[PDB]
DNA sequence: CTAATAGATTAGAGCCGTCA
C-alpha cells in the first residue's frame, strides 16, 4: 500500500493531473493515473478497484466544476470510502481544489 | 414367468389449486391450504431449555440446506414456506427448577417416578392454561436427556400410581386430554444436537448433513399442532369412507382384555378431507383373541356411520374396514345387521409378514415403487417401499418388503383397492417424507390406542389428532 | 434480450457471483442500457451470502440500493413485490400454473 | 421546496421515526424519509443529497 | 381343565442407519 491515486474527470482536467502526477513522480513517490498507468486491452473496472482495493495509501482528488457529479468519479470514492472505513485512517482521502 | 403391473402416484393438493406428488416441493413452491397468522408458543422447561428453544427458533428463520439438493429438497425458511410467523418473541415461559427434577427422579421405582413427573410437568401446565391472560398455541416441553433414559418400561437403575403406563411420553399426552391442550415433547439433544457427544468428541446423533429434514419435520408438525393445513388428498372419490382398525393389549391389570380403536376418512363434500379417530374403547375380556363380540362390533359401526351422516347428510356408499387381522363370521355378522342395505361393505386384511423379494438382475438399486403382483382376485402384494425415480433414490436401504392385501370379506376390485392403499400413504401429517409404507388409517389408530391405553380413568376422549401425536 | 427485451436487471449478489466473468460482462451491458435509457433504477442487486460482507462488493454496484435476503427470504420477497409495483413493472394476471 | 426531511439513526431510531413520519404525513405534511420513500436500486446518496 | 407334537396368526419391546 504505496501507491498514491489520483481521481479527475477524463479529459476535462488532463493538464493540472499530468502536471501533478510528472511532480510527484519526479519527488520520489509512486502514483497511479488513469492517463498514464492503465493497460490497453485490459479490464480496466477491476484493475481500477484492484488498485484502490490492495495497493494505495492515499487518495487524491481532483475536485472542479467537471469532476464534480461524475459516475468514475463517485463510485471511486465510494470504494475508497470503504477502504478508509477498514484502514481506520481519518486522513486517506483528500480533495485538491482547482476551480474558481 | 409371472406378470407384474404398475400403479401411478396419486399426487397431492396445495394452495392455489395446484397439484404435485411431493409435499416438500409444493410447501416451497406454492404454499398451505389456510392462512394462519402467527403461532404463539408456551415452554415448559429448565433455563438452558429455554435457550436452546430460542436458538433452534432464531436458526429456522433462514435458508437451511442438505447436503445433496435433489435427494432431500432445502428449506427456504419458516415464513417462506408456512407463510406465517413463528419466531422467539411470542414466547412464556414457565420454570421448571432443576432440583425438583434431580429430586423425584431417584425413588427406584419406574411407576412412581414417572408419575410424579408427569405430575410435575402437567400441574405447571394446567395452571397456566386456567388463570392466565396469555394465549398459547402449542406447548412445547423441553425435556433432559436423563429423564428419557430412565423412563423407558424396561429401564433399569444402575400401587396407587401402578394404575399407569412406566413410559413418560403416553401418561403425559392420557392425562392432558381431558384439558384439550396441544403440545409437542422435544428432547434437549434434538433441537442442540451439536453439543451432546459421546467419549469421543463427535456427536451422538449426527444431523450435518440433515439439517434441512428436520427443519422440514419439525415445522409441519409444529404449524399442523397449531391448526394449520398443510396439504390434502387429490382424487378421493365421493361416498367412500375409509375405517381403520386397531387392537391393543391393555394388561396393567389381571385381564389382558383387549381393546380396539378406529380411525375415520372421506370427503367432506366442501372439497375438503375429514380425517380424525372414530375411538370409544372397545373391550374383548377373553385373552389372545383379537376379534370384537357382536355387541361391541354393532357399536363400532353405528357410531361411524352415525358420525358419516351426521357430516355429510347421508350414509355412505362404499366402506373400507381396513385391518391387520382377519374377521370371524360372528364378527362379521354383527357388522351387517346394523349396515344400511344399499351400503357395500368390504373387510380387508393387510399383512407384512409374507416373505417375497424381487432383486433387479443388473443394478444395485432396488424394484421400482409401485409395482404390484395380483396373485388372485382376492389377494395382492403392493410395494409401497422402492425406488423412487423423482428423487433419485429408494425409501429404504435394503430389499424392501411389500404388503400382502386380501379382500378378506365382501365383494370389491383388488386393483381400486392397490390403488386407494397408495393414496393413503401420502397423509403422515406426523411427517414431512415423500410417501409412508403403510396407510394412515392403520397408524393413526395404532397411535391413538397406544395413547389411551395409558389410564384407565380417560371418558369421551377427544377425537383430533392434534391431541395424540 | 439485455437490450431489447429485459426492463428490470436483478442481480443475485454473493461469494460465488462476486467477480464472475459472466455476471460482471452481463452487469456492463446492463449499465450500457441503463444508460441508453431513462431509467436510473434498471439494476436490482439481491444479496443473499451472510459472507459476503457490505465493504466486499465490487464497484459496478458499490453505491446501488440492494435488497436483504439474509435474515429471510420472505421479507425480501415482500421488498421485490413492493419495489416492482412502485416502479410499475409490467405483469399479467397471477397465475401460479405457468411456475407449475 | 415543500417536504420535511427527516434524519435519524439505523435501525435503533426507526419506530419513533415511522411513528413521527406518519403522524406528519397524517396531518399533512409532505415527509422524506429513507424507511419509507427510500427506491431499491437506485443511487441513494446522491438521491439524498439531491 | 390339563402336558407334549406341528402349522398358522397375532402383539410387545429394543437396537441400528440416514454422508458418500
Ligand atoms: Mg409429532
Amino acid at each position: 500500500r504505496n501507491k498514491i491515486f489520483i481521481s479527475h474527470a477524463t479529459p476535462d482536467d488532463n493538464d493540472f493531473t499530468r502536471w501533478l502526477a510528472l511532480k510527484l513522480i519526479g519527488l520520489g513517490y509512486e502514483v497511479w493515473c488513469d492517463i498514464l498507468f492503465l493497460d490497453k486491452g485490459v479490464d480496466f473496472w477491476s484493475n481500477i478497484e484492484k488498485v484502490i482495493r490492495e495497493d494505495t495509501c492515499k487518495f487524491l482528488l481532483v475536485s472542479s466544476s467537471y469532476s464534480n457529479q461524475r459516475e468514475g468519479v463517485l463510485k471511486e470514492l465510494a470504494v475508497a470510502a470503504k477502504v478508509k472505513k477498514q484502514l481506520k485512517d481519518d486522513k486517506f482521502i483528500i480533495p485538491l481544489a482547482i476551480d474558481e | 414367468m409371472k406378470e407384474l403391473i404398475y400403479i401411478e402416484e396419486p399426487k397431492i393438493l396445495f394452495a392455489h389449486g395446484q397439484k404435485c406428488t411431493d409435499a416438500r416441493d409444493g410447501l416451497a413452491l406454492f404454499g398451505p391450504l389456510n392462512n394462519l397468522y402467527g403461532i404463539k408458543s408456551g415452554v415448559i422447561g429448565t433455563k438452558q431449555g429455554l435457550k436452546i428453544f430460542r436458538d433452534y427458533l432464531d436458526h429456522i428463520q433462514k435458508p437451511i440446506y442438505n447436503s445433496n439438493s435433489i435427494t432431500r429438497p432445502m428449506f427456504p425458511g419458516f415464513e417462506a414456506v408456512f407463510d406465517c410467523k413463528w419466531e422467539s418473541t411470542g414466547i412464556t415461559f414457565k420454570e421448571v427448577t432443576n432440583e425438583d427434577i434431580g429430586k423425584f427422579l431417584y425413588n427406584s421405582s419406574t411407576h412412581k417416578r414417572t408419575y410424579d413427573l408427569v405430575s410435575l410437568f402437567i400441574d405447571k401446565i394446567i395452571s397456566a392454561n386456567k388463570n392466565e391472560d396469555e394465549n398459547v398455541d402449542v406447548w412445547f416441553v423441553i425435556v433432559p436427556d436423563e429423564i428419557y433414559k430412565y423412563c423407558r418400561p424396561n429401564s433399569v437403575l444402575p400401587a396407587e400410581t401402578y394404575n399407569y403406563d412406566a413410559q413418560f411420553h403416553d401418561q403425559f399426552k392420557a392425562r392432558l386430554l381431558k384439558h384439550t391442550i396441544p403440545t409437542q415433547i422435544f428432547r434437549e439433544s434434538t433441537l442442540a444436537w451439536r453439543d451432546f457427544k459421546n467419549a469421543f468428541g463427535l456427536p451422538i446423533r449426527d444431523f450435518s448433513k440433515i439439517e434441512g429434514h428436520l427443519a422440514w419435520t419439525i415445522s409441519t408438525a409444529a404449524f399442523y399442532k397449531a391448526g394449520g393445513k398443510p396439504w390434502k388428498l387429490s382424487d378421493v372419490r365421493n361416498g367412500v369412507c375409509y375405517l381403520g382398525l386397531v387392537y391393543k393389549k391393555v394388561e396393567k391389570s389381571k385381564n389382558p382384555r383387549n381393546a380396539c380403536c378406529a380411525a375415520q376418512m372421506f370427503l367432506d363434500n366442501g372439497d375438503g378431507t375429514v380425517f380424525k379417530g372414530e375411538v370409544g374403547p372397545w373391550y374383548n375380556p377373553k385373552n389372545g383373541q383379537y376379534h370384537l363380540e357382536p355387541k361391541e362390533a354393532k357399536a363400532l359401526l353405528s357410531q361411524s356411520l352415525q358420525s358419516y351422516k351426521e357430516q355429510i347428510g347421508e350414509y355412505p356408499k362404499e366402506v373400507f374396514i381396513h385391518a391387520k387381522t382377519r374377521f370371524n363370521h360372528q364378527e362379521w355378522d354383527a357388522f351387517l345387521e346394523v349396515t344400511p342395505k344399499e351400503t357395500n361393505l368390504v373387510g380387508v386384511t393387510i399383512s407384512k409378514t409374507k416373505p417375497l423379494k424381487l432383486y433387479k438382475t443388473e443394478g444395485d438399486y432396488t424394484i421400482l415403487r409401485g409395482n404390484a403382483y395380483v396373485v388372485n382376485e382376492r389377494s395382492a402384494f403392493l410395494w409401497t417401499v422402492g425406488y423412487v425415480p423423482k428423487i433419485q433414490t429408494a425409501l429404504s436401504m435394503e430389499v424392501p418388503n411389500p404388503l400382502f392385501i386380501e379382500i378378506n370379506k365382501g365383494e370389491a376390485d383388488i386393483k381400486q383397492v392397490l390403488k386407494d392403499i397408495l393414496s393413503l400413504t401420502k397423509l403422515n401429517y406426523n411427517a414431512c417424507i415423500f410417501a409412508d409404507g403403510e396407510p394412515v388409517t392403520l397408524r393413526f389408530a395404532d397411535k391413538i390406542g397406544e395413547i389411551l391405553t395409558a389410564s384407565t380413568d380417560i371418558k369421551t376422549p377427544p377425537l383430533a389428532f392434534k391431541y395424540y401425536i | 434480450v439485455i437490450r431489447e427485451d429485459t426492463c428490470k436487471f436483478l442481480l443475485v449478489s454473493s461469494s460465488y457471483s462476486n467477480q464472475r466473468e459472466g455476471v460482471l460482462k452481463e452487469l456492463a451491458v446492463a449499465a450500457k442500457v441503463k444508460k441508453q435509457l431513462k431509467d436510473d433504477k434498471f439494476i436490482i442487486p439481491l444479496a443473499i451470502d451472510e459472507q459476503l460482507s457490505y465493504d466486499d462488493i465490487n464497484i459496478d454496484i458499490v453505491r446501488l440500493n440492494a435488497i436483504d435476503f439474509k435474515m429471510s427470504w420472505a421479507r425480501g420477497l415482500k421488498d421485490i413485490l413492493e419495489a416492482f409495483e412502485k416502479q410499475k413493472v409490467p405483469k399479467e394476471v397471477a397465475d401460479a400454473s405457468k411456475s407449475n
